[PDB]
């Protein structure tokens, strides 16, 4: 069973955000940083990051609760971190963010639609660029690059090898073990 | 079916259908939802009637629910750029970009059957359409720019100031004839002569 594994690796304190983010895989995500903080305040929780990204709600949740646990936090990008995995990959304790050799990083800005009339598509819009500012934000405050900068090099999809995203901010350190 | 009809004159023996007879008349008929297709159709009618006879009058049946934006300010600015006068005339309903095109008659010969109604209401997107924050944006600017038009454009054969018209399509307001004359969008409600 793939989840008598993962429940192993539970006790182990690794935990693992494998998919797209939605709000199935924050809610047990969430949950099991509330078990782990809750059975050991000291030790730290592993998560290791293999995602196409997702819902930023979810992620936020995600984030928030990775930042107020009593522990730190280690995030390790194996395969793919892109959108919001690269957020919640940025989002680890300082130092203990990791990526796997042969890792990609992705980039860019929201991605959503708008529906309904003019003005539930004006309100739509003044969320766009509300939301767009503070990812934008929180990125430059991960990496430690200008607002200006993360804002440009969003526009568009960049791709970050294991390599330039430890340049960038993404990462502290690159796993050779 | 719709049946066609035969008429004569010592010239000789004319068969026709309702619209064309109507369309002779210098009617156009705008029964449909305003969609390319359908304002493609009404501005070809338009063209051309005014070739045929620019000093004449023609006279726009309305009976729709309404359609896109564009093919609305299509419409419009073919009812405007045309030197005929346009005598609109709502039958059964002017809804939506129906309404303003009912509106953007000439002054003193829109007008509107008795059990007629009008609604006015704000552009809607049914549809999703998705993309970059970056292209969303330019996208509700454009909806914006759109909304605001339509506001203007009421405004101006309304007589209303385009921020009464903004707060009145806000949510939809349905008009009985007696009422949209009232609100300034049509002149006159057709009295029966029978
Ligand atoms: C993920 O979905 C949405 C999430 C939305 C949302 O979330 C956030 C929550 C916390 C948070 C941030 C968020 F952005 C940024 C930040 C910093 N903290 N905030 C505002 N607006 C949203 C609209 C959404 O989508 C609505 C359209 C989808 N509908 C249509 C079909 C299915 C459902
Ligand atoms: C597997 O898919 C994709 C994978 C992608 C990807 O992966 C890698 C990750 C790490 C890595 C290497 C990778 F190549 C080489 C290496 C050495 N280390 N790197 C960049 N771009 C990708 C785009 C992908 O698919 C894009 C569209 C498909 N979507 C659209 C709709 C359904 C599916
Ligand atoms: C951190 C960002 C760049 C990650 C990006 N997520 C999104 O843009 C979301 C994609 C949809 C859920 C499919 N969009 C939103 O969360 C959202 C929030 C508010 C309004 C509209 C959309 C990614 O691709 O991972
Ligand atoms: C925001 C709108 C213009 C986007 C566009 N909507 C339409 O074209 C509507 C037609 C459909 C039958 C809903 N038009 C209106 O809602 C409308 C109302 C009043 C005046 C003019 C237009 C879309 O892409 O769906």
């Amino acid at each position: 069973l793939t989840d008598s594994v993962y429940e192993r690796l539970l006790s182990e304190r690794i935990i693992f955000l494998g998919s797209e983010v939605n709000d199935e895989i924050a809610n047990r995500l969430c949950a099991q940083i509330l078990l782990l903080a809750a059975e050991d305040a000291s030790k730290d929780i592993s998560l290791y990051i293999n995602s196409p990204g997702g819902s930023i709600s979810a992620g936020m949740a995600i984030y928030d609760t990775m930042v107020l646990a009593p522990c730190d936090i280690a995030t390790y990008a194996m395969g793919m971190a892109a959108s919001m995995g690269e957020f919640l990959l940025a989002a680890g304790t300082k130092g203990k963010r990791y990526a796997l050799p042969h890792a990609r990083i992705l980039m860019h800005q929201p991605l959503g639609g708008v529906t309904g009339s003019a003005a539930d598509i004006a309100i739509q819009a003044e969320q766009f660029a509300v939301i767009k500012k503070e990812m934008f934000r929180l990125n430059a405050e991960f990496t430690g690059q200008p607002i200006e900068r993360i804002e440009a090099d969003s526009d568009r999809d960049r791709w970050f090898t294991a390599a330039e995203a430890l340049e960038y901010g993404f990462v502290d350190h690159i796993i050779t073990r | 079916i719709l049946p066609s009809f035969i008429e004569h004159s010592s010239f000789g023996v004319k068969e026709s259908n309702p619209y064309n007879k109507l369309f002779e008349e210098r009617i156009i008929f705008l029964g449909v939802q305003v969609d390319d297709a359908s304002a493609n159709d009404i501005m070809a009618q338009l063209l051309v009637l005014e070739s045929l006879d620019p000093d004449r009058d023609i006279t726009m049946y309305i009976n729709s629910p309404g359609g896109g934006f564009t093919s609305l300010m299509a419409i419009y600015d073919t009812m405007q750029y045309v030197r005929a006068d346009i005598q609109t005339v709502c039958l059964g309903q002017a809804a939506s970009a129906a309404a303003v095109l009912l509106a953007a008659g000439t002054p003193g010969k829109r007008m509107a059957l008795p059990n007629a109604r009008v609604l006015i209401h704000q552009p809607s997107l049914s549809g999703v359409i998705q993309g970059q924050f970056s292209d969303l944006e330019i996208q509700a600017a454009e909806i914006e720019r759109m909304r605001t038009l339509m506001e203007t454009t009421l405004a101006r054969h309304t007589g209303k100031d385009a921020g009464v018209i903004r707060k009145d399509t806000d949510r939809d307001k349905i008009l009985t004839a007696e009422e949209a004359k009232d609100y300034g969008i049509i002149d006159t409600v057709l009295e029966y002569r029978k």
